[PDB]
DNA sequence: TCGAGAATCCCGGTGCCGAGGCCGCTCAATTGGTCGTAGACAGCTCTAGCACCGCTTAAACGCACGTACGCGCTGTCCCCCGCGTTTTAACCGCCAAGGGGATTACTCCCTAGTCTCCAGGCACGTGTCAGATATATACATCCGA
DNA sequence: TCGGATGTATATATCTGACACGTGCCTGGAGACTAGGGAGTAATCCCCTTGGCGGTTAAAACGCGGGGGACAGCGCGTACGTGCGTTTAAGCGGTGCTAGAGCTGTCTACGACCAATTGAGCGGCCTCGGCACCGGGATTCTCGA
């Protein structure tokens, strides 16, 4: 059928975009490298790891891509923003020796502002001593916070480069009742992935200029990850001594027909990847067994799963799966009838063979 | 019977705000009541002597402020000392 | 045979015994000593149990404490070994005699 | 049963002397190491019973309960914690 | 009428109790007579330190993979430190253990 | 030829007269100035009675006797006479004073 | 303001106070090492009197002020007050 | 009529006075109420130690002919005790000096 | 102009009955009159705990005794008790 | 084992300033009662310390071997001592000005003391989940050839 | 440099007991009120801290020659680490007793408190003799021949 050649078209993508992918690898690591050896305040920076495969990466050109680096910073104490916690304020508590980032302060809280413009100055010198490959900085765009790469050999690559905190103290008290999966894959495993660190990412929020510059947003990119890698309740699942499901599979489906829609109608420019994976977590708590994802039933499968965003789209409500107060659908992040329109572009598609797969 | 008091309720209560999962065994609650009450024990014995060098007869938060400041080492004096006046504003406020 | 070269097992033992927490002297012979002490002062004193372990381990740990500084004298003097000229001058620095 | 005890000192075997100070960091034990801990190891022992004993006695008793044992450590700044105060 | 009851560790917006504290600095024979602005320091100071301990010994509980807390967690939170280790240079921990310390010269070549 | 004691004589001599005396071993003024200096990091225009300065520096002296008699145990100990840092540092990490 | 005084200390007032402490043979680099510690201890001491002097609302560091700040530490001093 | 002021000092036969330790002992703070018996002992106690200090320091003076006592002398007395040099083991006596003594290695041959 | 008190007085009294022709200068003056002050606070201090932890609330003889006994090392023990009993016998006589 | 020299002890005489005693006088210690509670003492209950017995086996004891470290001896060379001569700033004596400590009055508001009433915290009981334990691996480290 | 031998970290499966949580109840903490004494504030007095000038000699600073002590190197011997085999007694589980810790209930004596009285001790004078200082002589201890 047409989901199947999809599929194979899908796969079939990775061969154009491997090489440009592995020159991108090796830009970043001489970077890496670079920011290693030199003596400065960003020497422990590292790549976090995020996947680079269709499934774990945001809709992208195929010729643009994104890297997170991860950064060490000892004993932070998080302020809650909103009601919801969408956002935190980072402040410092006691340090015997004496905080080595006392002067990027601004006043009792951590400027962001300050952070980006050290890290962006830093890359442009360094990125100024490639001499093998013509790889420059693009122009800052405000109002993003990424450092943007260009590489020219010849093509030209994007690559946007977002610094992420890294803390190893304990998770924040609102993802209390995150990560529901105690019966999904064991109460054990659950425990194990929440004895581990999390990240936070400069983010603005749209409330005014007041304290702008100074705000973040949790990153749990490696215990997405890990869940995606080993998602089911055998140990063999989707392993080479085990069986297929289409979980994955899905899930393409359903980015690929967003990626389509927003490609047709820039209507749907505020809707992204993350509502997608995160109504597909709750599907796979929904029904965790195996057998309720077979490859032979991939599209009645994925029409259960459109079923239940076509709902979630009428209740205006998805809570985030780490944050539950976190409604990823309230009026001020996408208007009603956007999602009307969403709603009918779905049922279009649905009930017309998804044409727009063509 | 005879029936007696001690820390264990507030300390536990102070241990589910700064990591919200862990437990804590009997024996770490002996050891955290003797250490309140050593640490209370030391300042309002100096508090008491600073009061009585200075002919007065009475304690107020100043000379809390005053022993905090000589016994704590270090920049744990300069916290505890914003905390406790942060509070007692607060409290004084209503 | 198998035999380790001198000073290796040694090494072995620190890094077990500095990471364990139990108690290393044997209980009841410690309880016949604290008794046989006890008697001169006092006759028929009868002892709650938590007593003798708090006497145990107050007793541990300053034993503890006085190799330690034993150790870095016998290294101060260009030695490895630990011979009673060190311990008493540890003692008598520390002010005890 | 009131048996009077002699020669208990000789309890503290010598493999104890040996593990104790294998906990301090040491690494090579002379042989006349283990006479001085005894002598050291009794008169630490004489100084606390002593004012525990005085303590115990002054309240009328014949227990020796734990927490005048904490007192009278505390009282040569060895302050002990784990054992009720 | 009387209004409904507030206990004062509510309106100072503390943990330890205050009462409680207030009724110890009265009958311990410290002044003559104990101010009113006392015990809310004082509670608040004691809070702070407590915080302080068990935040840094639930970290190093977390890093060797056990739920709850044992003396020797303690004992590693308190001995690590540059500032707790000085205010409490005289204490000795039932159970506690000690760090992890061997000598430069011993190692063999 | 002139007459000239071998060397450590005149030392011992020394030890013997001012283990005897009482006098204070610090000049004056230049004590009343070290301390002016480092109290002016904690307070501004800051007024010393007299009899504080000399409290002072009596506690300084019997301070570093102290510390020079332990130092010179010490030193003795490893087969010498000459009293050399490390010294110093031991005793003071033994005392608890680091 | 003030300058460079902890060279007040001279050489020969060390040499004096190592005599009666019962030394033989002083070498040559004791000096740059008493000079540090003397200097924390007076740190230390004046850093409580003043303490004291401050909370009592005054501008004079008294001698019952060092005496209660040598107290402290167990350092008992008599002969003052 | 009242009978003839007869001083609690005389009644006792001591010579530190009793009066002035029992208002001390009531105005300083140490318990609620204090007993009609304590001043009597600790003024004796007292007494004895101060006899003790000043009978040794005296002898010392008299030693290298001298009327008065000056502070070496009282260093002198209390550094050559076993007991006395043990209950103040951590008092410096200003202007007191120290106790002649040289090493035995240092001398001569 | 405020006026106060010390123990010169009753020292020097007890120096003239056991070196009847000795004289002492004032700076021997200050310091046995810090040693009596330091002496009395340290034996009223321990006193104090420990009418406290028997969870009594007086001070008795039988407190000093004791304290006596623990501070005063050896046989000046001994001696002092001996003396204290004494006084307070021939005190409670008359 | 002795002269020669340099440093210290002994001793006789002078000057002064600090210890010792005297005189008001005022404020704290005594005498004399009253009372309301804290400590003394008897009597009862029930926990916890002591004494004992058999056994299962982990730790202590004893012996052999030999290798690495403690100790003593020699040589060497550079750093610290002793002394003389010059140069600097501590000391001592005397003014001179004024910031600040110390004392007095007075008046007001904050804390002690009571009485009532109601909820926070402690003793008790319970059920299940974290950790201790046993067994089989898989990997890291030391030692001779 | 390598392979063999040993020791340690990891994953899995199973039990069990302590800790996290309800539940009932009780006593001490909060609310409302009243009284009075400590402390805050303003004003005045005078003392003792800072500041400076100028002369005097004691001590610091610099430089020089050389005797001796720190240090490295080597060689030798005994004594303490390692391992194996044997013998002692420590845990451990379980009884069984009773001494004394702890609690409750009366009831008497004694320390706080108050009021009037008066003499011990403190501050302010005076005064002379114990000691610091000078200067001369005798005694002793160190060094080279
Ligand atoms: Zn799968």
């Amino acid at each position: 059928d047409k989901l199947k050649k999809v599929l194979d078209k899908l796969r079939l993508k990775r061969k154009d975009i491997s090489e440009a992918a592995e020159t991108v690898n090796k830009v970043v690591e001489r970077l890496l490298r670079r920011m290693q050896k030199r003596e400065s305040e960003f020497k422990g920076v590292e790549q976090l790891n995020t996947g680079s495969y269709y499934e774990h990466v945001k809709i992208s050109a195929p010729n643009e891509f994104d890297v997170m680096f991860k950064l060490e910073v000892p004993r932070i104490e998080l302020q809650e923003y909103y009601e919801t916690g969408a956002f935190y304020l980072v402040k410092f508590k006691r340090i015997p020796r004496g905080n080595p980032l006392s002067h990027f302060l601004e006043g009792e809280v951590l400027s962001a502002t300050k952070m980006l413009s050290k890290f962006r100055k830093i890359i442009k010198e360094e990125v100024k001593e490639i001499k093998d490959i013509d790889v420059s900085v693009e122009k800052e765009k405000p109002g993003s916070p990424a450092v943007t790469l260009l590489i020219r050999n010849p093509e030209e690559i994007s690559v946007d480069i977002i610094l992420a905190l890294e803390s190893k103290g304990s998770w924040p008290i609102s993802t209390k009742e995150g990560l529901p999966i105690q019966g999904w894959l064991g109460t054990k495993v659950r425990t194990n992935l929440r004895r581990e660190p999390f990240y936070l990412v400069p983010k603005n929020a749209k409330d005014g200029n007041s304290f702008q510059g100074e705000t973040w947003r949790l990153s749990f990119s490696h215990t997405e990850k890990y869940i995606l890698n080993n998602h089911g309740i055998e140990k063999t699942c989707c392993e080479s001594s085990g069986a297929k499901c289409c979980r994955k599979e899905c899930l393409k489906l359903m980015k690929y027909l967003l990626e389509q829609l927003k490609k047709e109608f820039q209507e749907l420019d505020a809707f992204c990847s993350y509502h997608v994976k995160t109504a597909i977590f709750h599907m796979w708590t929904q029904d965790p067994q195996d057998s309720q994802w077979d490859p032979r039933n991939l599209s009645s499968c994925f029409d259960k799963l459109l079923a239940f965003f076509l709902e979630c789209l009428r209740t205006e409500k998805l809570d985030h799966y780490f944050i539950p107060k976190f409604n990823l659908f309230s009026q001020e992040l996408i208007d009603r009838k956007s999602k009307e329109f969403l709603s009918k572009k779905i049922e279009y598609e649905r009930n017309n063979g998804f044409p727009i797969f063509d | 019977r005879s029936r007696k008091e001690s820390y264990s309720v507030y300390v536990y209560k102070v241990l589910k705000q700064v990591h919200p999962d862990t437990g804590i065994s009997s024996k770490a609650m002996g050891i955290m009541n003797s250490f309140v009450n050593d640490i209370f024990e030391r300042i309002a014995g100096e508090a008491s002597r600073l009061a009585h060098y200075n002919k007065r007869s009475t304690i107020t938060s100043r000379e809390i402020q005053t022993a905090v400041r000589l016994l704590l080492p270090g920049e744990l004096a300069k916290h505890a000392v914003s905390e406790g006046t942060k509070a007692v504003t607060k409290y004084t406020s209503s | 045979p198998h035999r380790y070269r001198p000073g290796t097992v040694a090494l072995r033992e620190i890094r077990r015994y500095q990471k364990s927490t139990e108690l290393l002297i044997r209980k009841l012979p410690f309880q016949r000593l604290v008794r046989e002490i006890a008697q001169d002062f006092k006759t028929d004193l009868r002892f709650q149990s938590s007593a003798v372990m708090a006497l145990q381990e107050a007793s541990e740990a300053y034993l503890v404490g006085l190799f330690e500084d034993t150790n870095l004298c016998a290294i101060h003097a260009k030695r490895v070994t630990i011979m009673p000229k060190d311990i008493q001058l540890a003692r008598r620095i520390r002010g005890e005699r | 049963h009131r048996k009077v005890l002699r020669d208990n000192i000789q309890g503290i075997t010598k493999p104890a002397i040996r593990r104790l100070a294998r906990r301090g960091g040491v690494k090579r034990i002379s042989g006349l190491i283990y006479e001085e801990t005894r002598g050291v190891l009794k008169v630490f022992l004489e100084n606390v019973i002593r004012d525990a004993v005085t303590y115990t006695e002054h309240a009328k008793r014949k227990t020796v309960t734990a927490m005048d044992v904490v007192y009278a450590l505390k009282r040569q700044g060895r302050t002990l914690y784990g054992f009720g105060g | 009428a009387r209004a409904k009851a507030k206990t004062r560790s509510s309106r100072a917006g503390l943990q330890f109790p205050v009462g409680r504290v207030h009724r110890l600095l009265r009958k311990g024979n410290y002044a003559e007579r104990v101010g009113a602005g006392a015990p809310v320091y004082l509670a608040a100071v004691l809070e702070y330190l407590t915080a302080e301990i068990l935040e840094l010994a639930g970290n190093a509980a977390r890093d060797n993979k056990k739920t709850r807390i044992i003396p020797r967690h303690l004992q590693l939170a308190i001995r690590n430190d540059e500032e707790l280790n000085k205010l409490l240079g005289k204490v000795t921990i039932a159970q506690g253990g000690v760090l992890p310390n061997i000598q430069a010269v011993l190692l063999p070549k």
